[PDB]
C-alpha cells in the first residue's frame, strides 16, 4: 500500500543497506545538479546510518569537487572534514540537507521522484524547457488547464527537474532489482538519513524516559494514596 | 426508591453497576479505535486497508502453493497422472479438485449418471488420450433425424433397432432390416459402419457393453429422433488446475 | 425530565433514532462505487427478468446467496468475489443470508441447461443428496409476458436501463434457466 519505510513508526532504526544504495543513487545522479552543505562526510561512518569504511570515505571526499580554503586561498585535497559540495545554479536545485523536512515527508520525495508521466490530454504540448509532475503542487500551469478563477484542474504542476532516472539506470553490488522505486525508496531514506540522522538516539531516549517518568509518577501516585488516607476514607 | 407508582410498579434509584459502565465505556473506546484503526491508520497495509486484504490472502496462498503447482505444470498430463509426487498429490487433489469443480455432473465416483459420461471407464466419446482430455477439461465440449424427411416415424424405428443389434441382439426383423439401410446412409459418417464411432467428431461408438447411456429401444429412438446435444462446460474460464484435473481423470482408467 | 412531556419524547424519540439511517442509507445514494453498472453490462433480458421474477416467487433466495465473499476459499469455491456494480440493476436485491444449497452468483456458464432442467425437475435425481425442493412445475406452465413490457418499464423508471426497443421486443423453466445462465457473467465477459 503506502510503502512505508522501516523508521516509519516506534522503532525502525535506518536499516543500513538501503541508505548504502541510496548513497549508490545521489552520488551518481542527485549529486549532478543538487549538494548538501549541511552535511560533513565523516557522517557516511558515524553509527546509526551508513557505516562505511573509513578509508572509503577519505578516498570519495578526494574524488569530490575542490572547495579552496578558509585561511589561504588555494585549491586543496577536500578532506571529509569539509562539507559536501554545493550546486547553485545554471541549470541546477536547491540543498538537500533538510528537504525531508521542509515538506509527511519522505513520502513526498517517492511519490515526487514517482511521477513524471507525459502531458495529459488537456495540454499535450506541454512546455518547453519545463517537464511535467504529477505532484509538485508549486509550479505553473497553463492556461488550457486551469478552472474559471485560477485554480488548476491537473493533480501536480510542471516542475524545472527532469527525470532523473530510467529503467534500469545503475547497479547495486548486494545484488538487487534496481528498478526506479526501489531506487526512489533508497534515496528518499538517505535524504531523511541526511536530515534526522540521529532519530534511532531519539526513540531509545524516548523509551528510557517514558520508562523511568511512568516508575516516577507510580510510585507519587502511592504516596498520594496513601497521605491522603486519613482524609477520604469515612466517604 | 421513587415516589411515583405504576400500577403496582415501582423503581429503585441504583446506580449503573460499575463493571457495566466499564464494558460500556471500554465498547465505545474499542469504536474510536477501530475507526481510527480502519477507514475513516493500520500500519501493515499500505494505503488504507480494505477488503484488499483478498489479494494478500491469494497472494500468500500463491506464495505458499505456487511451487506445486508450477512444478506439476512444467510435467506432462501424462508424467502428472503416473508419479504418486505429484501424480498421487495429482490424484488426490486433482481428486480434491475434481469433487468441488466436477462431481455434479459426473458424479462423486466421477462414474457419472444419465446424459453424463462415467469417467472412471475404459471408454471415451472424445479421446481417452491426455491431450484430448485436457482439451475436453480445458476447452469443453447428433442430428435430428426424425425430420429428416426419409427418417421419419418409421426410418427413426428401424435405426433404433438396428443399433441395439451393433450393440447386442434383441430380435424385430422388420426393425432391423431397414434400420442397416439407413444406418449405412446417415449414422455410418459419424459412428462409422459397425458403430467404431469417431473421437473426432466426440460420436460415441454404437458397439458397446451396458453402459448407463439410455440403451433401450426407446430411449434410443428419442436420440434418433430428436438428436443429442450434450455439453461439457470449460474449465478454462472458472479454472493449473485444470491441468491437474487432466491428470487426474487420466489417471482413473488404470 | 422530559420524561412527562409526550411530545418532547416521541420528538426526541424520532430525532434519535434517525440518526443511523441517515448516516448510512443516504450517502450510498450518491456514491458512485455502488451506483455504477459494470461497463460490458446490460439489463436483463425479458426471458431472464421473468425468470428473476420466478426465482423470487419460488423462494430459491431463502437457500441460495447471490454474493461472493472476498476470502480465498470462497473465491476458489464460486469465483470472482461479487462486486458493487454486478447487483446495481437489481430490484429488489438477491444476495442472499443463507446457503441452504451454495452460492449461484457466478453461475456464468457452469452448467448446462440441460442439467439446470433435470435438476430443478428433480434436485435429488441429479443430486441423490439435494436437500432442495423438487420444481417440476415450471415445466408445466408457460409464460405470457403480457406483463413484462409494464415490468421493463417499471424498471426503466427505476433506473434500468432498458431501451424502448427492448420492451417493444419483449416455459417458465426456460425462464428459470435462462436467469440462472445470466448471473455473474456480466464481470467475466467484460
Ligand atoms: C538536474 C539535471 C537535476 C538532477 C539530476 C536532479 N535534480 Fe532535483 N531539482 C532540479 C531542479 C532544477 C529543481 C527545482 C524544480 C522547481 O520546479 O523548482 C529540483 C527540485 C527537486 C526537489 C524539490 C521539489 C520541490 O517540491 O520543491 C527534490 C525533492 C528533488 N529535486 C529531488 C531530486 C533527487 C532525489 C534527485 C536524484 C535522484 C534529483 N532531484 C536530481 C534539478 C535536478
Ligand atoms: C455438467 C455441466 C458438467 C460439468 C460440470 C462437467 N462435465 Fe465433463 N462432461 C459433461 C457432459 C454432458 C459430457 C459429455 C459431452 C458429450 O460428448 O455429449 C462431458 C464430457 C467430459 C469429458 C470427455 C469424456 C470423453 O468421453 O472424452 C471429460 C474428460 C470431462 N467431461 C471432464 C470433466 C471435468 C474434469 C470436469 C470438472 C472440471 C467436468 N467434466 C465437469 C458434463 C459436465
Ligand atoms: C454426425 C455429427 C452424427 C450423425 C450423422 C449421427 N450421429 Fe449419433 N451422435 C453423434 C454425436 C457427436 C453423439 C454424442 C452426443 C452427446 O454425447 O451429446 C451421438 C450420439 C448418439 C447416440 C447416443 C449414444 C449415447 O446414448 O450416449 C446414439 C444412439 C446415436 N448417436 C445414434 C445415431 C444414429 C442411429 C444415427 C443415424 C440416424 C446417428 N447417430 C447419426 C454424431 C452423429
Ligand atoms: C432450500 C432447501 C433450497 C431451495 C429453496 C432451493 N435450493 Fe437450490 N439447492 C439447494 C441445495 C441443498 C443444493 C445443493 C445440492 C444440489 O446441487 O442439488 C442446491 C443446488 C442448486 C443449484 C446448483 C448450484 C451449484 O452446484 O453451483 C442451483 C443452480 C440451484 N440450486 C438453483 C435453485 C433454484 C433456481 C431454486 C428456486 C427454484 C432453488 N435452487 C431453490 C437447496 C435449495
Amino acid at each position: 500500500p503506502d510503502h512505508a519505510f522501516s523508521f516509519e513508526g516506534i522503532f525502525g532504526k535506518y536499516d543500513q543497506a538501503q541508505l548504502r544504495r541510496g548513497f549508490q543513487v545521489y552520488n551518481e545522479v542527485c549529486s549532478a545538479c543538487h549538494g548538501m552543505k549541511f552535511v560533513p562526510i565523516r557522517t557516511l561512518a558515524d553509527d546509526g546510518g551508513p557505516q562505511l569504511d573509513p578509508t572509503f570515505v577519505r578516498e570519495y571526499a578526494a574524488g569530490l569537487d575542490t572547495i579552496i580554503d578558509k585561511d589561504s586561498g588555494e585549491e586543496r585535497d577536500r578532506k571529509e572534514t569539509d562539507m559536501f559540495p554545493t550546486r547553485v545554479g545554471d541549470g541546477m536545485g536547491p540543498d538537500l540537507s533538510v528537504m525531508a523536512k521542509a515538506r509527511g515527508g519522505p513520502e513526498y520525495i517517492y511519490n515526487y521522484v514517482i511521477g513524471f508521466e507525459e502531458n495529459p490530454e488537456c495540454a499535450p504540448e506541454g512546455i518547453d524547457g519545463y517537464y511535467y509532475n504529477k505532484t509538485f503542487q508549486i509550479g505553473g500551469v497553463p492556461d488550457t488547464c486551469k478552472d474559471a478563477a485560477g485554480v488548476k484542474i491537473t493533480h501536480g504542476s510542471w516542475a524545472r527537474m527532469p527525470p532523473p532516472l530510467v529503467d534500469d539506470q545503475v547497479t547495486y553490488e548486494d545484488g538487487t532489482p534496481a528498478t526506479v522505486d526501489q531506487m526512489a525508496q533508497d534515496v528518499s531514506a538517505f535524504l531523511m538519513w541526511a536530515a534526522e540522522p540521529k532519530l534511532v538516539a531519539r526513540k531509545q531516549m524516548g523509551l528510557v524516559a517514558m520508562v523511568m517518568l511512568g516508575l516516577l509518577s507510580v510510585m507519587l501516585y502511592l504516596t498520594n494514596k496513601r497521605l491522603w488516607a486519613p482524609y477520604k476514607g469515612h466517604k | 426508591t421513587t415516589g411515583h407508582s405504576w400500577d403496582g410498579i415501582e423503581e429503585l434509584n441504583t446506580p449503573l453497576p460499575r463493571w457495566w459502565l466499564w464494558t460500556f465505556y471500554a465498547t465505545i473506546v474499542w469504536g474510536v479505535a477501530y475507526s481510527i484503526a480502519m477507514p475513516a491508520a493500520t500500519p501493515g497495509i499500505l494505503g488504507s486497508s480494505t477488503r484488499a486484504d483478498v489479494e494478500k490472502d491469494i497472494a500468500k496462498f500463491a506464495e505458499m502453493n505456487k511451487a506445486v503447482e508450477d512444478k506439476l505444470v512444467a510435467t506432462d498430463l501424462t508424467a502428472i497422472a503416473a508419479d504418486p509426487e505429484l501424480v498421487t498429490y495429482t490424484r488426490n487433489a486433482g481428486a480434491a479438485v475434481f469433487r468441488t469443480w466436477c462431481a455434479q455432473c459426473h458424479g462423486a465416483g466421477a462414474g457419472g449418471n444419465t446424459g453424463f459420461p462415467s469417467l472412471l471407464d475404459g471408454d471415451w466419446l472424445h479421446g481417452g488420450s491426455i491431450e484430448t482430455i485436457y482439451t475436453n477439461i480445458k476447452h469443453g465440449i447428433m442430428p435430428a433425424h426424425l425430420t429428416d424427411e426419409l427418417l421419419e416415424p418409421a426410418q427413426i424405428d428401424d435405426v433404433v433397432q438396428y443399433v441395439l443389434k451393433i450393440s447386442g441382439q434383441p430380435a424385430d426383423e422388420a426393425r432391423a432390416t431397414a434400420g442397416q439401410q439407413v444406418f449405412a446412409d446417415n449414422c455410418v459418417s459419424c459412428h462409422g459402419e459397425d458403430a467404431k464411432g469417431m473421437v473426432e467428431m466426440g460420436a460415441p461408438n454404437l458397439t458397446d457393453g451396458i453402459w448407463l447411456y439410455g440403451g433401450d429401444a426407446n430411449t434410443i429412438t428419442t436420440t434418433i429422433q430428436l438428436g443429442r446435444g450434450g455439453v461439457m462446460p470449460s474449465w478454462s474460464w472458472a479454472a493449473a488446475q485444470i491441468r491437474a484435473v487432466a491428470s487426474y481423470v487420466h489417471s482413473l482408467g488404470g | 425530565v422530559l420524561e412527562k412531556n409526550a411530545t418532547l419524547l416521541l420528538i426526541f424519540a424520532f430525532l434519535v433514532v434517525t440518526i443511523g439511517g441517515i448516516v448510512e442509507i443516504a450517502p450510498l445514494f450518491y456514491l458512485e462505487n455502488t451506483i455504477e453498472k459494470v461497463e460490458g453490462m446490460r439489463p436483463y433480458t425479458p426471458l431472464e427478468l421473468t425468470g428473476r421474477d420466478i426465482y423470487i416467487r419460488e423462494g430459491c433466495y431463502v437457500c441460495h446467496s447471490q454474493m461472493i465473499r472476498p476470502m480465498r476459499d470462497e473465491v476458489e469455491r464460486y469465483g470472482h468475489y461479487s462486486l458493487a456494480a454486478e447487483s446495481m440493476y437489481d430490484h429488489p436485491f438477491q444476495w442472499g443470508s443463507k446457503r441452504t444449497g451454495p452460492d449461484l452468483a457466478r453461475v456464468g456458464g457452469r452448467y448446462s441447461d440441460a442439467w439446470h432442467v433435470e435438476h430443478l425437475s428433480n434436485p435429488q435425481s441429479v443430486v441423490p443428496e439435494s436437500v432442495m425442493p423438487s420444481y417440476s412445475y415450471l415445466a408445466n406452465v408457460p409464460l405470457d409476458s403480457t406483463w413484462i413490457e409494464d415490468r421493463v418499464s417499471t424498471d426503466a423508471l427505476v433506473g434500468v436501463p432498458y431501451s424502448a426497443e427492448m420492451i417493444a421486443a419483449a416455459t417458465e423453466m426456460d425462464a428459470l434457466v435462462a436467469y440462472l445462465q445470466v448471473l455473474g457473467t456480466m464481470v467475466d465477459f467484460s
